[PDB]
RNA sequence: GUGGGAGAGGGUGGUGGAAUUCCCGGAGUAGCGGUGAAAUGCGCAGAUACCGGGAGGAACGCCGAUGGCGAAGGCAGCCACCUGGUCCACCCGUGACGCUGAGGCGCGAAAGCGUGGGGAGCAAACCGGAUUAGAUACCCGGGUAGUCCACGCCCUAAACGAUGCGCGCUAGGUCUCUGGGUCUCCUGGGGGCCGAAGCUAACGCGUUAAGCGCGCCGCCUGGGGAGUACGGCCGCAAGG
């Protein structure tokens, strides 16, 4: 117990693997859960589903701290980017408003070979 | 099929209750097209119910199909080189197929010597929800939300 | 379709040179902080060239952004 | 000559924000990352995801086009300075002063060479990971030269429109950048597509000619052997 209502939840998509982070107002994280943390461990990741899992057991332990609100940030496109916030949207929690500031560069590092 | 969905085969009434469902059943315990017998295994196997129960074959007869009907099932596809259960609503027409089909099925398994009971006793078991005509039907539905993890692919 | 309503036929005279007239740029600029394409301006070759130079200014002189971020998805 | 215009044309100095890596702090756990799968690797000296702070190099989203500029190679964040080309209008001034152009001189992508600086990202070679009958590869994780900067050299190329420069002449339609006009239309320069006559082995070309013609340079003359051999010239070398 800490009491620590309304926070933020970010969601770092991949192509290989959806994680999420639950952080207070101020920007610092409470409980963070990936998918290689629920129990797979590969190309299983991916999976919407595994996003779906990320997502919920990852309020279960912002309940704990008696989170109630909760502001939505997005970071990338993964695939089930959607499936983990309309996951949030069924945990139980309120949800603010989703947001969308995934990192494009203005044309800096050169990528490497797979664009 | 190719060119149409192909018209589905009506069948007959039953003589004695006179419905269809009845028809398919014994259909499906007929071997040989010997449907005089099989006719008689279903039935005797009614008379069975009347002595050991107090209900309506009939309607029995009904729970248990009602019962065994499988609402979610795998359909195995090969994407990106690789075999992936994908499961899938089950429609009305297989429904009313897997049924049957897993009644007697699982019926013929049981450790008794007369065939009419045997079928009998799978009619019963079933309604109150056990047996082995209903754990086919759990073990597949065992297998749908089991790796739907992979629901998002076609339908 | 694209058919909304472009921003020139929405708006009165105004300078493409004048920088610092924010109230009338952010027009110009999208539900990001990007720069609409002709499409959405509505404008000409000669003036979205400008346009073009002009936000790139007010962009130094903090006054429009160089990019937001999305409020739905 | 005078008055307009457009442009990522070049040079120098400067400066803006995104992202990346690294460093520090905050908070926080058990994984992260990567793949068709996987492993190599990174994490309890506490990674990942998240906030804040700092350093540094590279590059410059959107606008951005089937667009513009340039002799070509090539050129795009913003600003200022220095500078080349060019187009239009007026028809003012010179009075044929013009075209071409062996050798020459200058420019010349990428890589590569010297000395010095710099090094974030990427990445030959090289080190491991997996794949396979095998893999000195295609895939994954690292990674040195190099790639960025200065001065100097190298000078090649599908350096392509694979189409030398310059002038005149020969239906149009349409889209577009740009200038003048009496501007629902005329008129100049440029970029595209379709297409008359004509040409073409055909494909195609077609007032951006591969058409009808004149000038001048360059080059070809069976394939392979060879862009080799010899010789000379060049270069630090690689080589040309």
């Amino acid at each position: 117990k800490r009491q620590v209502a309304s926070g933020r939840a970010y969601i770092h998509a991949s192509y290989n693997n959806t994680i999420v982070t639950i952080t207070d107002p101020d920007g610092n994280p409470i409980t963070w859960s990936s998918g290689g943390v629920i129990g797979y461990k590969g190309s299983r990741k991916g999976t919407p589903y595994a996003a779906q899992l990320a997502a919920l057991d990852a309020a279960k332990k912002a309940m704990a701290y008696g989170m109630q609100s909760v502001d939505v940030i997005v970071r990338g496109t993964g695939a089930g980017r959607e499936q983990a916030i309309r996951a949030l949207q069924a945990s139980g929690l309120q949800v603010k408003s989703i947001v969308d500031d995934t990192p494009v560069p203005h044309n800096g590092c050169r990528p490497k070979k797979k664009f | 099929a190719r060119r149409r969905r192909a018209e589905v085969r009506q069948l007959q009434p039953d003589l004695v209750y006179g419905d269809v469902l009845v028809t398919a059943f014994i259909n499906k315990i007929m071997r040989d097209g010997k449907k005089n017998l099989a006719a008689r295994i279903f039935y005797d196997a009614c008379k069975i119910i009347q002595e050991k129960t107090g209900q309506e074959p009939l309607k029995v007869f009904k729970q248990a199909v009602e019962n065994v009907k499988p609402r979610m099932e795998v359909r195995s596809r090969r994407v990106g080189g690789a075999n992936y259960q994908v499961p899938m609503e089950v429609s009305p027409r297989r429904q009313q197929s897997l049924a049957l089909r897993w009644l007697v099925q699982a019926a013929n398994q049981r450790p008794e010597r007369r065939a009419a009971v045997r079928i009998a006793h799978e009619l019963m078991d079933a309604a109150e929800g056990k047996g082995g005509a209903v754990k086919k039907k759990e073990d597949v539905e065992r297998m749908a939300e089991a790796n739907r993890a992979y629901a998002h692919y076609r339908w | 379709p694209s058919r909304k309503a472009k921003v020139k036929a929405t708006l009165g005279e105004f300078d493409l040179r004048d920088y610092r007239n924010v109230e009338v740029l952010k027009r110009f600029l999208s539900e990001t902080g990007k720069i609409l394409p002709r499409r959405r301006t509505g404008l000409s070759g000669k003036e979205q060239r400008i346009l073009a130079k002009t936000i790139k200014r007010a962009r130094i002189l903090g006054l429009l952004p160089f990019t937001e971020k999305l409020v739905r998805k």
